């Protein structure tokens, strides 16, 4: 596969472990 | 007693399917379920 000046990058609810469990 | 707790979420109940080359599951009772769907 292929910032801190007020741009809040939030992680999603389902991470890579929860997609792999699905 | 009751308070907001933090825990790892569960994606469903664990149910291991017992695979077998000489066993099959056939339903004997049916339930007519009515579900709704709302779309704009």
């Amino acid at each position: 596969v292929t910032k801190f000046n007020g741009l809040t990058v939030l992680p999603p609810l389902l991470t890579d472990e929860m997609i792999a469990q699905y | 007693s009751q308070s907001i707790i933090a825990y790892t979420m569960s994606l469903g109940a664990e149910n291991s399917v017992a695979y077998s080359n000489n066993s099959i599951a056939i339903p004997t009772n049916f339930t007519i379920s009515v579900t709704t769907e709302i779309l704009p």
